[PDB]
């Protein structure tokens, strides 16, 4: 089939920094070789083809090179708009293959979390459940530890977590932790507390409320 | 400015089929090659095989040559890509691209399920509640229980872009999926500034605008 084999999975960078992603062609392929950037909720851009030909628009940061089956995507200078996926592809023998990708993400500093805590609407209660959410704003790294209490007991199994894609602006991260409970549960308990432990606190942070009214 | 556009998220009972098209607009459509690609999550890219939107002239990935058909309609310019018995294998997202592939359509989710279509039901995250702090505020929209993805959140018709963070969506134990929308605003602007999520979800038809204001 002509399996293009693409490494590393994953790669994490600093800005300024620089990035190397290969491509390795089971068979002798000659120079029909292609590269794509796409960014979360986007499609595939073309970034190169003919192993070194740069499309229109791509700043020369990106460089393509090789020949024969060993080809290589380098970006020489690692910036905030490169945060995204890479996928080489070859054209040289139908059908066409596609390189298993490389989510290059970036590395900075460490950065402590701004907690919100999300109290149920007063609507969704009368559905006969109740949602609690706390949000973890901008921080990094990713790795995050959340954790409730309800009138002081800890909770378990009953929350789930979101994370959002590096930001390009920022280069953090987000998440979202919601706890589901019943209204009646809900209404027979009062204080409702989130646990934030990050790299960023030098003990975990606590953002919590009762149950006004 | 060549738009490849390609139909909404579609819902597709396993065993079924579905027609997926892809409307050409900007160019010769007669004088290009057309690809289509399947994309799962964490998973690579796939050819699917392309079709010459002039000759009808037509080749496949040999694994799916039983499962996709490909055609083409001149008078419309509308490529059109086929799948049939499908099965949750088949769940996921297609492209159609042009033949270099320097022009891709925005995609199509596709999910195969049993289940039926369920709309998101779509309650206010409350800026500050109660206690006001300081500096900047956090507030959004609770987007919950809708089957199957995908949904699509906006702020005031798209006039608020800042700060605004729309999570992945998460399946709940239920099957249902939910996910939230913030945004982060200066809390002078709360009271004063209105805060609409318009949240949408095309496979139920479904359309919500929910105003958000300062808990009470
Ligand atoms: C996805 C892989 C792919 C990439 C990347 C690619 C790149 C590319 C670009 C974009 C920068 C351009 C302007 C051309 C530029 C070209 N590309 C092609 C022709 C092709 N190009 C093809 C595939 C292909 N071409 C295929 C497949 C054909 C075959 C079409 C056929 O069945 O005759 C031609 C010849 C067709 C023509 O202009 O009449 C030019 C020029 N190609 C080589
Ligand atoms: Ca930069
Ligand atoms: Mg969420
Ligand atoms: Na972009
Ligand atoms: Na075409
Ligand atoms: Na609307």
């Amino acid at each position: 089939e002509l399996v293009m084999t693409q490494t590393p999975k994953f790669m994490s960078t600093t800005v300024g920094d620089r990035v190397s992603i290969t491509c390795k062609a089971s068979q002798n392929v000659g120079t029909p070789v292609a590269w794509y950037q796409q960014k979360p909720g986007q499609s595939p851009k073309l970034l190169i083809y003919s192993a070194s030909n740069r499309y229109t628009g791509v700043p020369d940061r990106f460089t393509g090179s090789g020949s024969g089956t060993d080809f290589t995507l380098t970006i020489s200078n690692m910036q905030s708009e490169d945060l995204a996926d890479y996928f080489c592809q070859q054209y040289s023998s139908y059908p066409l293959t596609f390189g298993g990708g490389t989510k290059v993400e970036i590395k900075r500093t460490v950065a402590a979390p701004s907690v919100f805590i999300f109290p149920p609407s007063d609507e969704q209660l009368k559905s006969g459940t109740a949602s609690v959410v706390c949000l973890l704003n901008n921080f990094y790294p990713r790795e995050a530890k959340v954790q409730w209490k309800v009138d002081n007991a800890l909770q378990s199994g009953n929350s789930q977590e979101s994370v959002t894609e590096q930001d390009s602006k920022d280069s953090t991260y987000s998440l979202s932790s919601t706890l589901t409970l019943s209204k009646a549960d809900y209404e027979k308990h009062k204080v409702y507390a989130c646990e934030v432990t990050h790299q960023g606190l030098s003990s975990p942070v606590t953002k919590s409320f009762n149950r006004n009214e | 400015q060549v738009q490849l556009l390609e139909s909404g998220a579609e819902l597709v009972k396993p065993g079924a089929s579905v027609k997926l098209s892809c409307k050409a607009s900007g160019y010769t459509f007669t004088s290009y090659w057309m690809h289509w690609v399947k994309q799962r999550p964490g998973r690579g890219l796939e050819w699917i095989g392309m079709i010459d939107p002039n000759s009808g002239g037509t080749k496949y990935n040999e694994k799916f040559k039983s499962k996709a058909t490909l055609t083409v309609d001149k008078p419309s310019n509308t490529a059109y890509m086929q799948l049939s018995s499908l099965t949750s294998e088949d769940s996921a997202v297609y492209y159609c691209t042009r033949r270099d592939m320097d022009y891709w359509g925005a995609g199509t989710t596709v999910t195969v399920s049993s289940a039926s279509t369920k709309g998101p039901s779509v309650f206010p995250l409350a800026p500050s509640s109660k206690s006001t702090s300081g500096g900047t505020a956090a507030l959004g929209c609770l987007v919950k229980d809708y089957f199957p993805e995908p949904v699509t959140v906006s702020w005031n018709s798209g006039a608020l872009t800042s700060g605004v963070h729309t999570f992945p969506a998460v399946l709940q134990s239920s099957g249902l999926y939910s996910l939230s929308s913030v945004v982060t605003v200066p809390s002078s602007s709360l009271g004063t500034q209105t805060y609409i999520c318009n949240v949408n979800h095309k496979p139920s038809n479904t359309k919500v605008d929910k105003k958000i204001v300062p808990k009470s």
